[PDB]
């Protein structure tokens, strides 16, 4: 049960394959190819949207 | 990955980008098209070392200590309660965040040195030590041979010197959802008592020794820590430590200066 | 909303809380030299965003005497960047411009004033038997004054008000393109002009175009303890310059 | 036909009578900023014709005992017009070239010129534990000037031409893009130079990019009566020159 | 793969192969078939060697520095600022190109030595070193102990004695398109200030030390630095530098013939 | 995902076998068998072609 991923290879210009051999999940590697984003929460909380080019306080 | 930026041109509408309310403490989603000529910017920046999970996955000292080949009762061997607020450089970073959930790997750095009362035709054998860990609750040792070094239960690991450093992982091993980083809380329901993270503080204790007893030469042995956590998640976000640490158990600080100072709200020079 | 607006040049952007339309020339919106409406034959250039952004000129105080000031374009701008360089190394050179001109008080404050763009705005000489001089008939980035009262001088421009420096009645300078700037509403004016000219581009050192005029129709009033500074400040954008005839820079 | 040719770029026209064939760049011919390739985010400027065209140097004579001269672009023309304008007001700018040095002679005259244009051209000091000056490296439009001898100064460049201020065999400056200008059969030499840098586009003042590197390999020489006055001359156009990053004027 | 000599002979026409104008800088593609009668010979001959590759990927020694067990606060630990410009030979070959962008794997080689204030009995535990990137900006150590090599973000390498070289791989780095051999500018734009290649310079600093702390006798220990440029690109190739280095921040040299010399121009005795 | 290459030879009278096992390209080993080639750029940089049995200069 291999697994084969993508290097972090660069932008303007391949896989690597990984099994694992430990009974447990904690003995894995690190998810360093984990890469979800959302600001919203943070920079964003109003209740009421807030487009851009609208006049903030109607 | 980032954003490219899109070409944009003259204005002269009613849509007003550039002024917002603040007020609604909800952060301006601005980009330069708005307030400029912007050409076209096929952008290929990645966040990669950004994400939580590369920010703290790195082997980092959480302590050390030492213990002696030979030398009577305290020195023989050692002990550490284990808690991550001993250090500032990794603390901070786990401080950036209230709650976190990750695993860990542990890898200890393990060397000797010879002391003073040298002894002639000293030529010793190599060592071997042994680290056990003890959760709460289990027979801790009193001397270097105690019997709960034999632990049928408690894990440990036994490592020889020149081997290459002893490495686990151990998993969230935390009571909670989560491990709290902080806790505006008391640990008794009559406040009286402990106040803050040390409340939460219950993850057992290390302790080592070396294995082979006590030969001519003292040596002495230093045995450092590492911690690096995997598999992280972390939730609610916090302003990095701006004071020095104090103490280990608590926030206590020094009120300090939000930042360093210059010469009037003019001056173009660098500190 | 609608009284809010937001105008981007180059890398240049204005805002206004409260304005009114914007006055665009004679419904004309500048627009670059047509083939067929061209006679220069060589290939011009069209710097763009280089010069085509919005130039702050010096700022002036609205005082309860003032009578009026006035600017004269291309002139105003010959020392502002590359429009300004462009200028220099051209035989011959047209472009227009959005003109914003800012004035804010507070509500306790009263006063009223004309923003009028004047194309061709020849001068009288306060002497009749002369001719006025380059500087008093534009200082530059600097604003000239009108006067109440009869300018003498040999050779100065007749900047009575009364006749906008031109023999006519002031009160009749509407028909050009222009706004009003009613503090009581008002904060600022806007208008376009698009180039008006009897040729097809002209050189911009020995002809002037058009001369931007304020002049106050209702004077600043305030009570004591009410800011006394009230400044007028005049940014100006030009607006689809094109130059042709490039040699060595300078007047002569 | 095929020695003969015209250049033609803004209201400047080249021609020659006696070249070789044009020599580009790496065989790249230049262009502006893809969007792929851009980092800066900044509408630039791309003034075309006014910017684009023929600067004429300072001209320079070539004796029989000239070690050989150097000029640093964009150094040379920042005084050129509007080239040398644009690059005031900007932080950052990029442009390509059409370099064509000019030598004729007679028939009985005789020499050889290297004509190179050497990228990232850095420079030795005569004296080990110093940096040349600004001067020593730059004089601008004016040619600086190779020596036959080691060159003695505190602050100055180490001219040997043998080592063409660089520490390596003058006699391999061929990896770069050159010509030679054998009186015998040549008496112009071009060569379009792409923009080469290690970044899509850098500052003009603080980087020199590029220096032009005229030697003479074999020595002017001619019989008593022939004319002893041979000049060279260098004329040079950007190529495809955009600016970005605009603001006030000046180094600093 | 080179190319087969084609079979060719007598000729007789006013085609002018080996006549050219080298005015046009433009080099001859002549073959001996051009200019002589040729038999026809297959070639197997390759130019696999001559790849930029295969030229610059070999480790090459850039440094070394030395620390000792013991002795205090300079002697204690060492430091380099990476800089591949104090080596003759790595340097000239990486110089042969402007502008280069690569991979570097980077092998450490690292011995110790006893000193002679020796000591009875002397009998030391195996040695492990600890090395530390700090990258710009990053706090350094100022003694053998600083809070800083508890390495909570940088990263480090703990190698102990008789082991095998330590081993890593670091990406092209670069905050340009390229790695830049040469600078014909500035640093500031005024041009005051540093001029040349040294501008560029900011790659950060290495930081080496013993982990087990002293013991009686001292101990001396060199780190030789090996770099490796692998998966390599390179633009814009220059002639090989003439005059020997001086310094290593710029191009200073003394003048120096073109070659050696021999006694005429007719002379087959090779020097 | 083990990728099967061609090992040097020699060339008058076989394959290898490699692996990937880290995240990232910069781990991977040398590119030894890249053989493009192109002296134009530098033999060649005249605009007007250059035939070699024709007069050079016209
Ligand atoms: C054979 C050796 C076994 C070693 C086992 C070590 C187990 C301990 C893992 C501890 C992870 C703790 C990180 C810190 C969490 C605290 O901040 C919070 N106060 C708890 O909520
Ligand atoms: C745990 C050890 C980590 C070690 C990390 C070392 C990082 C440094 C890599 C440097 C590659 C530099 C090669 C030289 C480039 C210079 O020539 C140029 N001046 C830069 O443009
Ligand atoms: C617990 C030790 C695991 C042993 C792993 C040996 C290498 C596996 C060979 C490849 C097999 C592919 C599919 C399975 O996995
Ligand atoms: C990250 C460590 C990689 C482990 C590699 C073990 C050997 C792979 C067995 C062959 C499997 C063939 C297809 C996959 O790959």
């Amino acid at each position: 049960g291999a697994q084969v991923s993508t290097q972090k290879t660069g932008a303007h210009e391949i896989h690597y394959t990984n099994i694992n051999y430990y009974k447990d999940a904690a003995s894995n590697s690190a998810n360093r190819q984990d890469f979800t984003q959302d600001p919203g929460k943070f920079t964003e909380p109003v209740k009421d949207i807030m487009v851009k080019s609208m006049p903030a306080l109607n | 990955r980032v954003a490219d930026t899109i070409g944009s041109g003259p204005v002269n509408s009613e849509s007003i980008p550039a002024l917002t309310a603040a007020e609604t403490g909800h952060t301006s989603q601005v980009v330069p098209s708005d307030t400029m000529q912007t050409r076209h910017v096929k952008n290929y920046h990645s966040r990669s070392e950004s994400t939580v999970e590369n920010f703290l996955c790195r082997s980092a000292c959480v302590f050390y200590t030492t213990y002696e080949n030979h030398d009577s009762d305290g020195d023989n061997f050692a002990y550490w309660v284990i808690n991550t607020r001993q250090v500032a450089q990794l603390r901070r970073k786990l401080e950036m965040f209230t709650y976190a959930r990750f695993d860990l790997e542990l890898t200890f750095v393990i060397t000797s040195t010879q002391e003073q009362p040298t002894v002639r035709g000293q030529d010793a054998p190599v060592l071997t030590h042994q680290i056990m860990y003890v959760p709460p609750g289990g027979p801790v040792p009193t001397k270097v041979n105690s019997y709960s070094w034999q632990t049928s239960t408690n894990p440990s690991v036994f490592w020889t010197e020149g081997s290459a450093p002893p490495r686990m992982s151990v998993p969230f091993i935390g009571i909670g959802n989560a491990y709290s980083m902080f806790y505006d809380g008391w640990a008794r329901f009559d406040k009286q008592g402990t106040y803050g993270i040390s409340t939460l503080n219950n993850m057992g204790t290390l302790y080592m020794r070396h294995v082979n007893d006590g030969g001519p030469g003292p040596i002495v042995s230093t045995v450092r820590i590492y911690f690096k956590p995997k598999h992280v998640k972390t939730w609610v976000p916090r302003p990095p430590r701006l004071c020095q640490y104090q103490k280990a158990g608590n926030v206590n600080f020094e009120p300090t200066g939000v930042t360093e100072g210059r010469t009037d709200i003019t001056t173009m020079k660098t500190t | 909303s609608d009284r809010v607006r937001s105008i981007t040049l180059g890398n240049s952007t204005i805002t206004t809380q409260e304005c009114a339309n914007v006055v665009v020339g004679y419904g004309v919106w500048p627009t670059y030299l047509k083939d067929e409406e061209a006679t220069a034959e060589d290939q011009p250039t069209q710097p763009d965003v280089a010069t085509c952004r919005f130039y702050t000129l010096e700022s002036v105080m609205w005082q309860q005497s003032s009578p009026g000031w006035w600017w004269k374009f291309p002139d105003a701008l010959s020392n502002m960047g590359l429009f300004g360089q462009n200028m220099q190394y051209h035989y011959l050179g047209r472009a227009g411009y959005t003109i914003h001109v800012q004035c804010n008080a507070s509500k306790f404050h009263q006063g009223c004033l004309l923003v009028v763009c004047v194309p061709e705005a020849e001068m009288g000489c306060a002497t009749l038997a002369n001719k006025p001089d380059p500087k008093s008939l534009s200082k530059g980035e600097i604003a000239n004054m009108f006067e109440s009262q009869n300018s003498t001088g040999e050779t100065a421009v007749q900047a009575n008000v009364i006749n906008a420096g031109m023999g006519v009645g002031v009160g009749n300078l509407t028909i050009f393109p222009h706004q009003w700037i009613n503090l009581r509403t008002n904060n600022s004016a806007t208008i376009v002009m698009p180039y008006i000219n009897s040729v097809p581009m002209d050189n911009m050192f020995r002809h002037n175009n058009f001369t931007l005029m304020v002049i106050p129709f209702a004077p600043l009033s305030y009570s004591t303890g009410a800011t006394t500074y009230v400044p007028i400040t005049v940014t100006v954008a030009p607006m689809c310059a094109e130059y042709n005839g490039l040699r060595l820079a300078g007047k002569q």
